[PDB]
């Protein structure tokens, strides 16, 4: 059972901040975890960022060509789960994807739907 | 960086085949931490193999996942046209996750 629901997309001039949101509902996962994977036709899909709960607070882990640039950040009070790029360049254009998974022993991730966010000069 | 590469890239199926792509890592991880994706042309990775041999809410039971290794594949049993996706693989075991070239189905 879910409903993901992500918003803030659109595109900045490169070099732009932003902060792509999605809010959880059903859940109140005692413990889950969640990451922003994104999508562009160069790159095909690729795990971005992730924050994780498996009940201490905040620990998070990012990638070759993410670090420095975005910060995962959510808290459950609410709901929320906030992901700010900075810097951003061409190269991270695409459509991202907000999915959250819980820590149950068995069962299977969930996902949104996305939106699109263009680092244009234009 | 770790490697999941997916034989082959583009397939043809005449509805009523039985099709199977595979997909490997580079370093052996463990079965149950590859999980398959479908998309469908116009939407999101839609979640449908989990586990090596999970199938998630939905996906048809003419479907087949399984593999310990290094390789891990699909099958479908008798292709229908709602299969015609592009399919991905997915690596959760160790950061950072990486996934499949994915390949794509089309139906003949």
């Amino acid at each position: 059972e879910v409903k993901l629901q992500e918003s803030g997309g659109g595109l900045v001039q490169p070099g732009g901040s932003m902060k792509l949101s999605c809010v959880a509902s059903g859940f109140t996962f005692n413990n889950y975890w969640m990451s922003w994977v994104r999508q562009s036709p160069e790159k095909g899909l690729e795990w971005v960022a992730e924050i994780r709960l498996n009940s201490d607070n905040f620990a998070t882990h990012y990638a070759e060509s993410v670090k420095g640039k975005f910060i995962i950040s959510r808290d459950d009070s609410k709901s929320r789960l906030y992901l700010q790029m900075n810097s951003l360049r061409a190269e991270d254009t695409g459509i991202y994807y907000c999915v959250l998974r819980p820590l149950f022993y068995y069962a299977v991730d969930y996902w949104g739907q996305g939106t699109s966010v263009t680092v244009s000069s234009a | 960086d770790i490697q999941l590469t997916q034989s082959p890239a583009f397939m043809a199926a005449s509805p009523g085949e039985k099709v199977t792509i595979t997909c490997s890592v580079s370093s052996s991880i463990s079965s149950s931490n590859l999980h398959w994706y479908q998309q469908k042309s116009e939407t999101s990775p839609k979640p449908w193999i989990y586990g090596t041999s999970n199938l998630a809410s939905g996906v048809p039971v003419r479907f087949s996942g399984s593999g310990s290794g290094t390789s891990y594949s699909l099958t479908i049993s008798s292709m229908e046209a709602e299969d015609a996706a592009t399919y991905y693989c997915q690596q959760w075991n160790s950061y950072p996750y990486t996934f499949g070239g994915g390949t794509k189905l089309e139906i003949k």
